[PDB]
């Protein structure tokens, strides 16, 4: 009220998470589906849907550098040490790509290479 | 005055200045009177550039945050209260407010009007321009301020 | 875990749509662009029209 800026007392920035789950629901099976929005402080975002149970998970990913992201996962929850997954999305650099096991499908500023 | 003798400078240059024109924070880096170039400003920048032409300087870029610490204006009429029989009683140069939270501001000229740049949000093509204050009059948020120049530092 | 993005020009519901067009990553880990006319697809091996 007397001109002053209010202040926040922390000045970090904060980091974000929707997260989403069940126990059972009324066709009687187990609840195992995970869901997130998950924010983090440096900017990222990050929308993932999980099952736990059954080892698969599928994330859209933004990275603060400013990527594109969408990685499918069959047989591991984490993004790390993955073998069966699809990725698609924009690099760090300026590279659309369509990436998996095989190799990839790449398309550069210029030309078309695979 | 000196805000009184730069409002009328820029009344008397304000046909030529149609290189100027609207953004909603318009910030920069090149002055528009010195260049012939077409560049987008909002009316804080404006009024930074109209006094940096002199010996003044203020700050950059010069926003809400700068009348309430900086100590180089006095208010005349307080915010919440509106009355139109005190219009004539103001003077040229005093800056009028805009909106229901600071969104913009303008200079007071004479003959009830006032030198500000209107127009629709998303980076208006529309140069600055001088409207009446009859119809702005409901947006005034009686909000006046003035300049003072000689015991600042 | 299937993306899918899809736009309709005729229908607002999903179902029974004629005119639409669909992009994304299938139940199956297959990636495609599709619509009315033959699709546009990127098996894990390979590059099918």
């Amino acid at each position: 009220g007397n001109k002053t800026l209010i202040e926040p007392r922390i000045q970090k920035a904060p980091n974000m998470l929707f997260k989403h789950q069940g126990v059972f629901y009324d066709d009687g099976t187990p609840d195992n589906h995970i869901t997130t929005l998950f924010i983090s402080e440096r900017g990222d975002i990050r929308a993932s849907v999980l099952n736990t149970e059954t080892q698969k998970r599928t994330t859209q990913e933004m990275s603060s550098d400013g990527s594109y992201r969408v990685i499918k996962q069959d047989d591991d929850l984490m993004l790390d040490e993955a073998q069966v997954w699809i990725e698609y999305g924009i690099s760090e650099d300026n590279k659309f790509y369509i990436k998996n096991d095989k190799h990839k499908f790449e398309f550069t500023d210029e030309g078309i290479y695979i | 005055p000196l805000s009184t003798i730069l409002a009328l400078d820029l009344n008397d240059n304000l046909k030529s200045l149609s290189n100027i024109k609207y953004m909603f924070k318009g910030a920069p880096k090149e002055n528009p009177f010195g260049t012939d170039k077409d560049v987008y400003i909002d009316t804080y920048n404006l009024l930074y550039w109209l006094y940096l032409g002199e010996d003044e300087e203020l700050a950059y870029p010069m926003n809400i945050n700068y009348f309430f610490t900086e100590g180089r204006f006095f208010t005349i009429f307080g915010k919440g209260h509106k009355y139109k029989v005190d219009v004539s009683k103001f003077i040229v140069g005093d800056i009028l407010f805009f909106g229901r939270s600071d969104t913009n501001i303008g200079i007071y000229v004479g003959d009830g009007e006032f030198i500000s740049m209107m127009g629709k949000f998303p980076k208006d093509e529309t140069p600055i321009g001088k409207y009446k204050l009859d119809d702005y009059w409901n947006e005034f948020n009686g909000r006046v301020m003035r300049f003072d120049e000689e015991v600042y530092i």
